[PDB]
């Protein structure tokens, strides 16, 4: 009945899951200094959640697939794994050797159907076996119930649904990361909670954010170059790294996840879909996803997102390569820090003056006369950029007032010409919802129709020669 | 200090407010004190200014002050009606009271004797010293090198929950300029201001645990209330006080401003700028004073040992700024619900207590003096619950309460000059605004349970601070044994009688007169006698106020009818004789300036210059 | 038989929910993280009294609903359900699913009979069945006693309530939304308690409301538009946001539930109608309904509003995607604040003065920190637009004793001078009434017929797969 997960005894993360998952017990236990034990932790969680509410004697599709942690269970799993990464060569060989060993001494799976099935598979690779192929979703010809996507940035949503629907799948699940700061066009953001650092590709020679590098010069009053430049504007590339691996990813493909509350897709068969938020953590969420035959209701094309903790998003100055930009970033905010500062910003207070305030606020707070201890910290890296967007949301805020308009009318003075105002700050309290467009009725798919097998002879010679030797 | 300090300024008033002019005793009712409101003018002040510079011989100048002074005084209280919003109140209607008056004193005539060569006295001063000290006469045989000596020998210390740097512990002396004096006493010198010493200072260790807040701890408090309202008090009183709480109002603030002095205002008004909300204001942080005087008693123990160092712990300056003006009503309502023959020196003068006392004391009565200072208030926590009680009784008002009480739990203290931190448990003495009230609250409690009944019926009791006599009293085993519960050492009590052993109080004598047949107190000669022997620093041009104060002490001290019963008091405290030459070896002393000239000499410099 | 409610133990809301329920004693029991517990909590408790204080044995008609939720009552319910929605398919797949999930374990909830019902139902769409059907609430033909609206604003009230009082209906029960903040023509607005923000939609892209978005820009300088605006009115439409959900209403539909004390339907037959409030908590209402045959009476067109908390609005001004405008807002706050402040708005208070003394109740409330930690009895989102109009309202209070007029008599100046005053804030304080005048005569009542089949032929056969088994 416990669950273990492998995070420290003494760590404050603790308490987060607790609160997320509270039909269960967690208790910690050690064995690895891993540089991403949080995000693990979630993961790992998120699975037995999600095949508990599900009945057995039901056919599970996974997408990711790595077929080496779906080896211990009861569930029926077809792993749909093909050959388009430098990870899948590692991992086949690894689920090789453990089927081997794992022979004879475990009865209750079916350790003898495996390891049968992949010699199958091993033989002609056009073969569609209950428990492997080598096909992409799009080919796979296997009929489920349930789909399961986990960590997947690389596929189209509207596609990739469209497709699982026709074979007859009813329900379907996601598991990642907020693509909350990705609609506001932003070019540099973090999550301190869970270690993780994202960056534009067009700023990686920064040097006060948390993923650049830069050199040493002594100035130069004269620098030619070879193009025209006058505009900075965020590009279809960027760059993720988790603690301390590296994931490249683009911008079209992660706004693609970010559906509306209810679509249609219409082709040569309609459904219509829904999808909803059962968990959210400082920045992971889940998502279920339902689909049934028919198409019959109406659309409004509208998303909404609940914040639990404060959001920000600012404007800064920085230098790049030796000269000095603007551009805006991008953070989260515990709600505890957010609810102090509710009278100190009442009024106009310089940067220098906040950034005091924010490190007193992160030891102790006075309570009618009485001292105690702050044990809802924050990552000190980003203290400083907090407190300029603090500064500069109070001056706005006040010059609004000072400046009163007349009731149910506009001035716009003829020919209108009105003026726009300026705006520096984007601050999303505890307990606010944001609603965003985005389109709600697609009709447009194309396919590949093209099958190629990146399996190659000497893989297909190791694989064999390792599962020979049977114990 | 209480009574009058070395400079004649004391904690007592000079107004008397317990006199009659019947030979009967009269009750009488207590009324209120009128303020005059501060008021802002600043053209006054423009012209005043101008008019100052074109002429000032010396009264112009002291209109630009008592301007200037006033100017910041409103200013003061504008700014502080301000941050205590939530907390301030208005005006209902109060409780009368009543009080007894009694009638004036009767003195005996006073006959002035002198010598007349200043130089005689002091080699009469210095042959009693040397007849009834020989110890300390014969210590001084060369400059003052204590602070090299201290530097010589390391560092010892008793120390508990304490940080600090090891890197800034040394202690090479600095330059020392002092007057050589000319008796003979060995009164050491201010100590440096050091870490070593700071170090020596905190070396006790008061470290106990006990029940914090928990069933026993309650019982023993619940306890000790109901001693105190059933032995000491009378019930006519309590149920009204409840029904009307005490409240932070405007009345109380403009008038504690109001009664500052020059430099205290200006000191209060550079920390206005950033005025702190009263619920901001910590009530659990303190920082360290050193600057303070050593104490030395008669005997000879100073040239054994080395003494004490002092220390003040200081709260927040703007904490005892927002609710000191509750001091008055509460010492008001504690005096009503006393009985008649119970006393506190709070709101008196020095007349009002000798008319008290007048027709009280006769030779051949037995009087119990009983100080409680040795005792570890921190061990049992039940000594702040009981506090606590007697407060709410008298109707403090609760979210007031809760700020109170903050301040008696756990403190943390800092050396700013050094960087380093205390800790400390519960504390009762402190640098906070209530601690000769609690004290005396605790005080009262303590002798009403042991004593029982004993308390009611007596003649005369006076409680303040530590000290307390009570009249018709004598020691006996029940109290022993009834104070015996927990350990012996609680208290010490020292049994005295009239025109035999003359009881102690305050630093001073309670003496019966032949004359006119009536009690009075005087003070100390021995301890007065060895503060001369007290090198004075260089600089210094406090000599003119000490010799008014020795004045009016040689003025109470040649009363006809009281020089044959001090000499007999002195004897029988001190085991010395021949005091009756010194009193008037201090009579010459203080008749003129230049006299008194005679107990400094030559500028002695230490430690100081290049050469 | 204590009742379970899913919220957390340490919350504040069990007190307030206790309070109006003394009937029942309540105790928590936390299996599930959603954002909507408070909601969902008082609609459980209302179904509960309302199934307690009726008659047994009777025939209830169920508007709208969704049939899975009564399947273990012991009342006798007749579901009207047709499929207008888009949550219709998931619905009626769910309750087809649980039915055959247990045949056998249960066998004295007619759990055949409604299995058996279900079965003609698929057959034919157009037969009645005294446990189904797919018409809508003017198309049904089945007569019983009792009708139960539950969360319902898609219907227009009047017209609603004649048809089912022709069938034989005495007895009506309605639980939703307070009805009071759009009677007053209010622009946008906010529940704190259920955290729950609703806004109109010509606001959507405000900056510092409960639910907005907006982006960062520089602000230029003239910008020519297309055609006249210099109006800015509350229109048809209004978005509603429940926790993550969203849901649009429109305002003719709402006004309509606010029905007076005492109104005649005249038609056809005549019936005489009275409404009453019975059970009233932070914004959620239940409302009992008598009808009676026959026309006999008198009617004023006169509706009551009783306030236990405080109920503000005032006028803000804000920026819409970078143009300055003014509106208002409406809001709700506790009892305990507004009994605090009566001694601070005897005079006039700076609106920076107001907001921190609201700080200072809101913190000091909690009294503790030892067991509730820090706890506030307000949101702090919505204390900065609470203390303007606090400040607002004491300088309207003061210019009102310095023109002092005669006692019956009215001051003018024909030619008359007649002139009006400025009112930046309405504020009902607790122990209140308010009073509106509304409509109390009906005699226009139209049915559309044309009625559809509303089913697919995908659907139909995948349910009846789902249960064509015994088992
Ligand atoms: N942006 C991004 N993050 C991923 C991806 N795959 C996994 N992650 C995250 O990386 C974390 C750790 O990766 P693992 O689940 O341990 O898989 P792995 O191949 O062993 O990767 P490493 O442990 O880092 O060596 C996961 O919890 C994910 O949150 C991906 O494709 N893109
Ligand atoms: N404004 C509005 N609120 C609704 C409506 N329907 C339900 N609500 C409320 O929104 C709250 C959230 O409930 P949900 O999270 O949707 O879950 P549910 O109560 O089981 O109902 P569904 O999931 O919608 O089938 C409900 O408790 C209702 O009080 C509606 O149609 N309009
Ligand atoms: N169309 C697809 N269908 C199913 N699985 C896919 C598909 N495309 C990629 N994958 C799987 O995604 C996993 C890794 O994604 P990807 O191919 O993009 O690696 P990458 O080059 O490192 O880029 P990324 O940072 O997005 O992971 C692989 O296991 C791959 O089999
Ligand atoms: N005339 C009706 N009679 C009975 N039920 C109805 C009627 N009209 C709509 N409903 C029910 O209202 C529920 C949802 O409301 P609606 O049909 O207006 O679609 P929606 O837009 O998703 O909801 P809403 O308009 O409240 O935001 C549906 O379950 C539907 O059965
Ligand atoms: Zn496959
Ligand atoms: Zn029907």
């Amino acid at each position: 009945d416990p669950v273990y997960v492998d995070i420290d005894a003494d760590s404050a993360f603790l308490k987060a899951l607790q609160r997320a998952y509270p039909m269960f017990e967690v208790e910690p236990r050690q064995v690895t200094p891993n540089d991403a034990a949080n995000a693990r932790a979630f993961s790992h969680l998120a699975i037995k959640l999600i095949e508990q509410e599900i009945d057995p004697d039901s056919t599970i599709l996974d997408i990711g697939s790595a077929p080496a942690r779906r080896m211990m269970s009861d569930r029926k799993y077809h792993c749909v794994c093909p050959m388009r990464s430098a990870e899948d060569p590692e991992r086949l060989a690894n689920y090789a050797r453990k089927l081997a060993s794992a022979a004879g001494k475990v009865l209750d799976r079916n350790i003898s159907g495996k390891i049968g099935d992949l010699q199958a598979v091993m033989a002609v690779p056009d073969t569609e076996t209950p428990t492997f192929c080598l096909h992409t979703d799009v080919s796979c010809r296997q009929r489920a119930d349930v789909a399961i996507y986990q960590d997947v940035y690389a596929v189209h949503a509207p596609t990739s649904l469209y497709h699982q629907a026709i074979k007859g799948v009813r329900l379907a699940y996601w598991v990642g990361f907020d693509t909350t700061p990705f609609m506001y066009n932003a070019m540099a953001g973090a999550y301190p909670s869970y270690s993780t650092n994202w960056a534009d590709e067009q700023v990686l020679k920064a040097k006060n954010i948390g993923l650049c590098s830069t050199d040493l010069t002594e100035g130069r009053r004269g620098k030619l170059s070879i193009m025209r430049g006058k505009k900075l504007e965020p590009c279809d590339r960027v760059l993720f790294s988790v603690g301390s691996t590296l994931y490249p990813e683009s911008r079209k493909l992660l706004k693609s996840w970010h559906l509306p509350s209810v679509f249609h897709l219409k082709g040569k068969l309609s459904f219509t879909c829904r999808c909803d938020t059962v968990v959210s953590c400082e920045g992971y969420v889940v998502k279920r996803i339902t689909m049934s035959p028919g198409l019959y209701g109406k659309t409004t094309g509208y998303a909404v997102t609940h914040h639990a903790d404060g959001f920000l998003m600012c404007k800064t100055t920085d230098t790049v390569d030796g000269e000095r930009v603007s551009f805006s970033v991008c953070t989260y905010v515990p709600a505890t820090i957010c609810d102090q500062m509710t009278g100190i910003l009442a009024t106009e207070v310089t940067p220098e003056d906040a950034q005091k305030l924010l490190v007193g606020l992160n030891q102790r707070i006075v309570v009618n006369g009485r001292t105690q201890r702050n044990t809802n910290t924050m990552k000190n890296y980003m203290i400083p950029v907090v407190a300029q967007a603090f500064s500069k949301w109070a001056k706005e805020c006040r010059k609004d007032m000072e400046d009163e308009k007349l009731l149910g009318v506009r001035e716009r003075t003829c020919l209108w010409a009105f003026k726009k105002q300026k705006t520096h700050t984007v601050y999303k309290r505890p307990d606010t919802q944001s609603i965003q467009k985005v389109q709600a009725e697609f009709d447009s798919f194309v396919v590949p129709s093209l099958w190629s097998s990146g399996l190659s002879i000497p893989l297909r010679t190791r694989i064999k020669w390792l599962l020979s030797k049977v114990p | 200090y209480i009574f009058s300090s070395d400079t004649g300024q004391g904690h007592l008033q000079q107004k008397s407010v317990r006199q009659t002019t019947l030979p009967v005793n009269i009750v009488e009712e207590v009324h209120e004190e009128k303020c005059y409101p501060p008021k802002l003018d600043e053209i006054k002040e423009q012209l005043l200014l101008k008019r100052l510079q074109e002429s000032a011989s010396t009264a112009n100048r002291s209109r630009y002050q008592s301007r200037k002074v006033e100017n910041m005084k409103a200013m003061i209280i504008h700014r502080l009606k301000e941050g205590c919003r939530l907390y301030l109140a208005s005006d209902t209607p109060r409780v009368p009271s009543y009080r007894i008056t009694y009638p004036a004193p009767i003195y005996s005539p006073s006959i002035n004797i002198k010598l007349s060569n200043p130089e005689t006295a002091v080699a009469v001063c210095n042959e009693f010293l040397a007849r009834n000290y020989p110890t300390v006469a014969s210590y001084q045989v060369t400059d003052e090198y204590d602070a090299y000596l201290d530097m010589v020998d390391g560092s010892e210390s008793c120390l508990d929950r304490a940080t600090f740097n090891p890197s800034k512990l040394r202690s090479y002396p600095k330059q020392h300029s002092y007057h050589a004096p000319t008796i003979r006493s060995a009164v050491p010198s201010p100590f440096q201001n050091t870490l070593q010493n700071v170090l020596a200072a905190a070396t006790k260790r008061n470290c106990n645990v006990t029940q914090m807040r928990e069933l026993p701890t309650m019982d023993s408090a619940a306890f000790n209330v109901e001693c105190f309202k059933k032995y000491a008090c009378n019930q006519e009183y309590w149920r009204e006080f409840a029904s009307s709480p005490i409240r932070v109002t405007t009345e109380n603030l403009t008038t504690y401003v109001t009664k500052l002095k020059g430099p205290k205002a200006a000191a209060l008004f550079a920390k206005t700028h950033n005025l702190l909300p009263l619920q901001e204001v910590p009530m659990d942080r303190f920082t360290m004073d050193m600057k303070r005087d050593v104490k030395v008693t008669p005997g000879t123990k100073h040239t054994e040992e080395r003494p004490k160092v002092q220390v003040i712990q200081a709260a927040e300056p703007l904490a005892t700024a927002y609710l000191c003006g509750i001091h008055r009503e509460l010492v008001r309502r504690l005096n009503a619900v006393l009985l008649p023959n119970v006393h506190t020196l709070f709101d008196m003068s020095a007349e009002d207590f000798d008319a008290i006392i007048a027709t009280h004391f006769k030779p051949g009565d037995a009087v119990l003096e009983t100080d409680i200072a040795s005792f570890d208030k921190s061990q049992d926590d039940s000594l702040a619950l009981t506090a606590m009680m007697l407060l709410e009784d008298l109707g403090v008002d609760q979210p007031i309460l809760d700020l109170i009480e903050a301040a008696f739990g756990e403190i943390s203290s800092c050396h700013l000059p050094t960087g380093t931190r205390f800790k400390f448990g519960a504390m009762m003495k402190s640098g906070m605004f209530l601690t000769l009230f609690v004290n005396t609250l605790l005080n009262i409690t303590i002798a009403s349970r042991v004593l029982e009944e004993r308390l009611t019926t007596s003649a005369c009791a006076a409680f303040i601070g530590d000290d307390n006599i009570i009249h018709g009293v004598v020691s006996d085993a029940l109290m022993a044994a009834r104070c015996a519960t927990w350990m012996n050492m609680e208290v010490k009590i020292i049994d005295a009688v009239v025109s035999v052993k003359a009881p102690y109080f305050c630093g001073g004598f309670i003496l019966h007169d032949t004359v006119t047949g009536t009690a009075c107190r005087v003070a100390d000669p021995l301890k007065r006698l060895f503060k001369l022997g007290k090198p004075l620093a260089a600089g210094d041009e406090q000599d003119e106020d000490r010799r008014r104060a020795l004045a009016d002490e040689v003025t109470r001290w040649q009363r006809t009818g009281l020089v044959t019963e001090l000499e007999r008091a002195v004897y029988s405290r001190y085991e010395v004789q021949g005091i009756t030459a010194v009193i008037t070896s201090m009579a010459t002393f203080a008749s003129s300036k230049e006299n008194f000239k005679k107990l400094r000499g030559p500028v002695v410099t230490l430690y100081g210059g290049p050469k």
